[PDB]
């Protein structure tokens, strides 16, 4: 919790790619993109 | 003198060099020792 | 003497590299402690 | 807190690394066992006649 408090965040900041609005990772192309569609359309499934 | 000093910079990072090599130096050369020997205004004489 | 004795250089070690650290979060920089720690040298030359 | 060390990334990085530093040493110090002492003390009494 400490780490998640002082490190995870400061990194979040500086680290991490920037995500445009809307993007999911449905785009990409290979077994991510097969996954995300396929967790996307789980998600779907699961809140109905 | 502090203001000459700034200009210059290149020189008294040569001499620096010489006080750290200086004090390496003196490191290695001073001899090693636990505690020294204190008067406590008593001593004892063996008679073998 | 045999069996644990010169233990000093390790902890001297850590010393340094803990402070430069404890610097590096005062000053918000990893560049900037160094202008202190080379006032070290100029102190332990002293000393010796 | 979070907020602070947004701003302060290596300050949270300084804290990090002394945490994981301070581990390195204990490893070199720890004691190693397959259990700690889990079985309860016993005393004997030997006499002979
Ligand atoms: C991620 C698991 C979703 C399963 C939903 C099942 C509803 C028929
Ligand atoms: C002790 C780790 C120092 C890392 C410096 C990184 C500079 C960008
Ligand atoms: C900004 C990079 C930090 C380096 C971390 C070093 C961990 C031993």
């Amino acid at each position: 919790v400490l780490v998640a408090l002082i490190l995870t965040p400061a990194l979040c900041a500086t680290m991490l790619k920037p995500i445009a609005k809307g993007d999911h990772g449905e785009g990409k192309k290979g077994f991510f993109g097969w996954f995300n569609r396929m967790f996307e359309k789980s998600t779907h499934h699961y809140t109905d | 003198s502090v203001g000459g000093i700034l200009r210059s910079t290149g020189r008294y990072l040569v001499l620096y060099l010489i006080i750290v090599v200086g004090m390496a130096y003196l490191f290695v050369r001073l001899p090693s020792s636990f505690l020294p020997d204190e008067d406590q205004g008593v001593f004892m004489t063996m008679v073998q | 003497e045999r069996l644990s004795g010169n233990q000093a250089p390790s902890l001297y070690a850590i010393s340094l590299i803990v402070v430069f650290l404890c610097l590096a979060a005062l000053y918000e920089s990893w560049s900037i402690p160094f202008s202190v720690m080379l006032v070290v040298p100029l102190g332990v030359i002293g000393a010796l | 807190m979070p907020n602070f060390f947004i701003d302060r990334p290596i300050f949270a990085w300084v804290i990090a690394i002394i945490i994981m530093l301070a581990g390195g040493l204990a490893i070199l110090k720890l004691p190693v066992a397959q259990y700690p002492t889990i079985a309860p003390p016993a005393v004997t009494i030997s006499a002979s006649y």
